[PDB]
Order: structure tokens, then sequence, then C-alpha cells
């Protein structure tokens, strides 16, 4: 996990669970104790700056595989990013965990380009709850606006109105 | 910063330090360098 | 049926109700040899079809001793009726049919009594005298439904060609290595079925458990820390305080390793 956060590459927890048979608490204390000895390390020897690398969030870095585990094009993939960008300013939903905010942004752009994949789909394939992303969706539908890249409606590729409401 | 034309869009981009090397509208990862600016002199011989 | 070779103690008249010896009065009949075609042995050897039916007439010619082979016509309508059987030899030698029944298990000079020979009953069927051969007959029509039938042999391919999937490459590569998807299947989870068996006990007072590890002692001298774990249902500080003041493991013995009584509480 260090590996792939510090090239910019960084997976989940849940993929690492998924090749390494590791229990949560201990993948977690382990993950605490080596970037402390690794900053301990940096300190002692070439001081490194983070510039984000071990950011926690990191939700970025999702978006891109995300879309590609469920085939979308890359039009769809660039609104999500810039929806999952823009979803750090909505309060409502900043301590949601990165992986739910990638995927409730993918979840809001597939329907936003009426790109015919179910709720469902996106829940087994990223294994995310299908009421946690049905949630996620309503409490993003207030903000519409303010997620969904203006420029692509200017261009008329897409409208606010494809959205179905709650 | 500096001006950059993707393969296969021949979309004209400009890119910066941090900027990963990719194209903003196809996405296509082979970006070329653009023609420079400066007159070029050639011998027509 | 396994069963001991050379026995001289006349074993196989109790375990064997049926003669051992080979029946020799049906080997007077009259067998021929036929070598069939692909669609005739096919259709011959089938254990779902010849339920004793007929399934043709021998016409033997004595002009020249032709013989035919007229099929009735309950079979099929594709394929002839009307066949040639050649005879490539008239009088076939040391050639014999011998049949083999199971048997009835219920109700120099030097020798050893010990072959593994396998008692099976034995019988010969019949003599051979003809190698016969049978052929689709040249005016037949239907003897172009063979041929074109033989060259539906060489021309069909019994293999397929490989699938490609046309789907998008990342819906396939969604399973691959680096997934969320979490593996729900249950082959092999050895981990899950082994390491969810725990074993809780108490400090349950010093003269019930050396009552019950002399329970033990007189029902088997020898034990182990394992097995008198598990028998009794205590943890091993508190069973290894009781095993060394009454009993000790043995170092040099035939049964090392394990725990038994001291020799002062054997004679007990
Ligand atoms: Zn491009």
């Amino acid at each position: 996990l260090i590996g792939c956060r510090r090239a910019e590459v960084a997976r989940t927890f849940k993929e690492i669970q998924s090749l390494i048979h590791v229990k949560t608490k201990e993948f977690g204390k382990t993950l605490n104790i080596m970037k402390n000895i690794l900053r301990g390390k940096s300190e002692d020897g070439f001081l490194k700056i983070d510039t984000d690398n071990m950011s926690g969030a990191q939700n970025l870095t999702y978006i891109p595989r995300f879309c590609s585990h469920l085939g979308l094009p890359m039009q769809v993939t660039t609104s999500a990013e810039y929806t999952a960008k823009k979803c750090k300013e909505i309060k409502e939903i900043a301590g949601k965990s990165p992986i739910t905010i990638a995927v409730v942004s993918i979840y809001l752009n597939i329907l936003l380009f009426q790109i015919p994949i179910t709720a469902a789909k996106v829940g087994q394939t990223l294994q995310v709850t299908e009421g946690t992303i049905k949630s996620g969706y309503k409490i993003l539908y207030e903000h519409r606006d303010k997620l969904v890249d203006p420029q692509l409606i200017a261009n008329g590729v897409v409208s606010l109105d494809n959205l179905p409401g709650v | 910063t500096l001006k950059y034309i993707c393969a296969e869009c021949s979309s004209k981009l400009s890119l910066s330090r941090t900027d990963a090397v990719r194209c903003k509208d196809c996405g296509h990862r082979i970006l070329l360098k653009a023609r420079t600016k400066r007159l070029v002199q050639f011998e027509a011989r | 049926e396994v069963f001991d070779g050379n026995d001289i103690e006349n074993n196989e008249t109790k375990v064997y109700e049926e003669s051992l010896d080979l029946d020799l009065e049906r080997s007077n009949r009259q067998v021929w040899l036929v070598r069939l075609p692909m669609f005739l042995a096919e259709k011959w050897r089938d254990r779902n079809n010849l339920h004793g039916q007929e399934l043709g007439k021998i016409r033997i010619n004595k002009d020249g001793s032709k013989i035919t082979l007229l099929l009735n016509e309950n079979d099929n309508d594709s394929i002839p009726h009307e066949y040639d059987l050649e005879l490539t030899k008239k009088v076939v030698e040391n050639e014999y049919v011998f049949t083999e029944q199971n048997l009835k298990k219920y109700q120099r000079d030097r020798y050893i009594p010990y072959v593994k020979t396998i008692p099976k009953k034995t019988a010969i069927v019949g003599t051979v005298c003809h190698e016969c051969q049978v052929m689709p007959s040249m005016n037949d029509p239907n003897y172009h439904k063979i041929v074109e039938q033989r060259r539906n042999i060489v021309k069909l391919n019994n293999k397929e060609r490989i699938t490609t999937l046309d789907e998008t490459v990342g819906v396939t590569m969604s399973h691959t290595g680096m997934s969320m998807r979490s593996d729900n299947s249950n082959f092999l989870k050895v981990g899950r079925e082994k390491a969810k068996s725990n074993i809780k006990s108490i400090r349950m007072p010093k003269k019930e458990i050396l009552d019950y590890l002399f329970k033990l002692f007189d029902e088997y001298d020898y034990w182990s820390l394992k097995g008198l774990k598990e028998r009794t249902r205590q943890p091993e500080a508190h069973l290894k305080e009781c095993l060394d003041k009454v009993a000790t493991l043995v170092k040099k013995g035939p049964y090392a390793f394990k725990y038994t009584l001291r020799p002062e509480y054997k004679k007990l």
C-alpha cells in the first residue's frame, strides 16, 4: 500500500485485502506504524515533502480505474473526476469514504450520460452497498449544479434533466 | 506552459510541470511537442 | 472377485456354487467372425438398442456360395439394406469364441501354494471357420449415402475455434488481480474450518482433576498432552502442574513422548 501511494498510483484497502488475506485492524495498525517509522527515517535521512502522496482520500486516483471496471467512456470518467473534485466542497459528504464518494460521482455521471448501467451492477462491480450508492445519489441531487461540469452542459452533450429525481 | 498536440485528436494543449502527460479531450497518452515559433533557415541546395 | 490362487483346501466349493470347469458343450456351434463398417458397427453394438429383434436375413446363393445380407426396414431408410458378405477365408483355423461369466460368492517338483489366480466361469461359445466382411452393395440407391457419409468423415472438423471476448477489455480485466470483488467461493477454506475451533476452560480444582487423570490412567496407562487436554477440557498450564506430580513422560522407551503413570502409582 505504501508503494502504491508513493508512486501516485494508490489502490484501496479492499484491493490489498483482496490479494493479501489480512484483518483490517492489524493492517491499519501496521500501516500506521510503518508510516511513522518512514517519516522518522525521512527526518533522519533525506527529508521528503509529501505534497499529497500519503493522502488518505486520494479519490482522484480511483476514478479512472473504477470507470475502467465498468467499461465507461472517457468523458464519463473526466466528468466523474470533476464531480469527485467538487464533492470536497460539499460538507454533507466530506466525511464519506473516498471509495463511496468516487462511486456516487461515477453513478451520478452514469445517470447524467444515460449509460445503461444499473446501480446493482455498479454495486456488484465495486463492492459498495446499493443502499449506500442510492443514499449518496439522493444527497447529491440537491447540489446538481455544482457537481456537473458547466462546460459539458454548455456544449450540450449532457443536460441536468436526465438525472432522475428522488 | 508549454504547447503540445495530441497524437490522434490533434488538439492543442498547454502542459505545465505537474500535469500528467495525457490529452484532456480524447485521453491519448502520446503527445507531440509543438513546432518551434522561431524561423529556421534552409539553404536551397 | 479377488481370490487366492493354488488353493489345496478346496475352499472354492464353499464360496463358489458354480463349477469352475470350462463348459464345452457349446463348442460345436458355428460362429462367423464378421467385420462391419462404421455405421453397422455403430448401430449393432449400442446398448440402448438390440432388444433381441430381427435385424435382417442371410441369403446364401449356392451357385458360387455368394452371401448377401437383406436388412429389415425397421432401422433406417437412408442406409442401404442389401450387403455382400465377402469371405476372406473359407476355412479359419485356431480361432474360437470363449465367454466369461462372474461367479457367485454367496453361499521342477517344487511348488508354491500361492499364484494369485482369479477364478472366472469360462465357456466356449463355438468354433470360428469363416472370417467375414460386410461391404455395401454397388447397386443400392442408398450406397452413395454411405460414400458421402464416408466423405463426411474426412470433411467435418471435431475441434472448434477459440472464443474471442468481444466486450470492453476493462470489463474483462475487472475480475483480474486487483479487484474490489472479494472471493465468495468456499473452495479450500481451510483457515475458515480450522481456526473456528477455540477451547475455553477454567481453573477447576485440584482433587477433581487428579481423580480425572487417575480415571484416564486406569483406562489406559499411556496418554499425551493433547488427548488428555481434549478429554478433560482444562488449560495447559493447569494440566501440566498436575501431571508432573503424579505422572511422567517416557524419554527412551518404545512408548516415548507420552505421559504415563509413575512406577510408584503403577501397582495401585
Ligand atoms: Zn487527444
